[PDB]
């Protein structure tokens, strides 16, 4: 069996209504085995919807569920914050279960300019001929971008971001931005800047490596 | 094994 | 009313591995017993099944004939007999109990454990080293203040950070890992506490090697 869902991601408001098609290469056993999981990153599935359209015990109004046969759609009313994650169609077909590709839910919430904090070296990195400094973004919304300055250059290598799921209460975000570079080029500059920029609004944090 | 019993057997075979 | 599934860990292309799914709370006594895997960054995927009933076992596609289900009920548990693995199994196990709601809702899996996560390939495991994140020492600080630490160059993920043993958690932020060039994973993790007379560490855990590494971070370079 196969169940393709459809979108595989949606970008959606607070308080929008966002809408998930889930179609199945084959009818179900019965409409009593089709069901919807909500997973967030971390964290294990949810169930939501059971019967193809009964709300789960325990599951907000704004979840309806409503198909049939082969076709079947998701849809969340009122979205909130809280919803932000990854759902998932899964039909039963007698002995086996299909689960859906996914469909990624990203909420659009009230937008926060974030606060950026920059963390030199250890003492004892440059010991192991490699440094790593790490810049963190704190508590935003709209996505940010991240470029280094080492003397006022800006770096091209060494970068890679991760950033964190979306805040349950505020849609918010948590980025974190590393470089990483040499010993011997470390100890060739001074300054070191982590700036991130919010469409044309920067944060800048910088230290000064004979201070830290 | 009621209605609810019958279809969930039926369905995995037991 | 809880669940737990052990097992994971990193193995070699064509070898074994047991996984077990443990009940703390219930019973796996007439019930359905489900697996769930999800490579990283995908998607679920069933697997298996096995109703502990009369010991009926079900099995997808790609499992078929290679990995077995069992439910030996002594210290009521189900386990997962993996043999010929590849690759393309490495994901984060997870296994569901069904009949825990009333109605048709219990056809469908209701209680979820957290999930153990195996790595199949032939890499060789290597310990983190941590490092402290702390503020350089000429900076403006105030009431609270933000500590981390850095765990990079390390091979199979499952890294479990924490700090003060698990008594601080409120404002900790852990960011997801990343694979870096050479293969290996890093990851950091930081926290906001108002500065005091508290020792703030961070637990650094790395199962695959067996490693526990407790950073006390400063609250500056200095």
């Amino acid at each position: 069996q196969v169940l393709t869902q459809t979108p595989s991601a949606v970008s959606a408001a607070v308080g929008g209504t966002v809408t998930i098609n889930c179609q199945a290469s084959q009818s179900v056993y019965s409409d009593n085995w089709l069901g919807w999981y909500q997973q967030k990153p971390g964290q294990p599935p949810k169930l939501l919807i059971y019967a193809a359209s009964n709300l789960a015990s325990g599951v907000p109004s704004r979840f309806q569920g409503s198909g049939s046969g082969t076709q079947f759609t998701l849809t969340i009313s009122d979205l909130q914050c809280d919803d932000a994650a990854t759902y998932y169609c899964a039909g039963g077909f007698s002995p086996n279960w299909a689960f859906g590709g996914g469909t990624g839910v990203v909420v659009d919430g009230d937008p926060v300019a974030p606060t950026v904090l920059i963390f030199p070296p250890a003492a004892d990195q440059v010991a192991t001929g490699t440094v790593t400094i790490v810049c963190v973004a704190n508590k935003y919304f709209p996505d940010v971008t991240v470029t280094w300055e080492v003397d006022g250059t800006t770096q091209t290598t060494g970068i890679e971001n991760s950033k964190t799921p979306q805040n349950s209460a505020d849609c918010t975000y948590n980025l974190s931005s590393t470089l990483t570079l040499t010993s011997t080029q470390y100890n060739s500059h001074k300054e070191y800047t982590c700036k991130v920029t919010q469409g044309t609004t920067s944060v800048v944090q910088s230290f000064n490596r004979g201070d830290c | 094994r009621d209605k609810v019993q019958k279809e969930y057997a039926l369905f995995y075979k037991l | 009313q809880e669940l737990v599934e052990s097992g994971g860990g990193l193995v070699q292309p064509g070898g074994s591995l047991k996984l077990s799914c443990k009940a703390s709370g219930i019973d796996f006594n007439n019930c359905g017993v489900t697996w769930v895997r999800q490579a990283p960054g995908q998607g679920l995927e069933w697997i298996a099944y096995i109703y502990t009933g009369l010991g009926v076992g079900h099995y997808a596609s790609s499992v078929e004939g290679r990995f077995t289900v069992s439910s030996d009920n002594a210290q009521n548990a189900v386990f997962l007999q993996m043999t010929s693995l590849t690759a393309s199994d490495t994901a984060t196990y997870f296994c569901a109990r069904d009949g825990v709601m009333s109605g048709v809702e219990g056809y469908y899996f209701n209680l979820w454990g957290p999930g153990t996560l195996v790595t199949v390939s032939s890499g060789q495991p290597k310990a983190p080293s941590v490092f402290p994140l702390a503020p350089c020492c000429g900076d403006t600080p105030s009431s609270t203040v933000t500590l981390g630490c850095l765990v990079k160059g390390y091979l199979p993920e499952p890294v479990t950070v924490t700090w003060n043993s698990g008594t601080l958690t409120n404002g900790v932020r852990t960011f997801p890992s990343v694979r870096q060039s050479s293969g290996l994973y890093s990851l950091s993790s930081v926290v906001s506490v108002t500065s005091s007379s508290q020792p703030v560490t961070c637990n650094v855990a790395h199962p695959a090697t067996n490693t526990k590494v407790d950073k006390t971070v400063a609250p500056s370079t200095c």
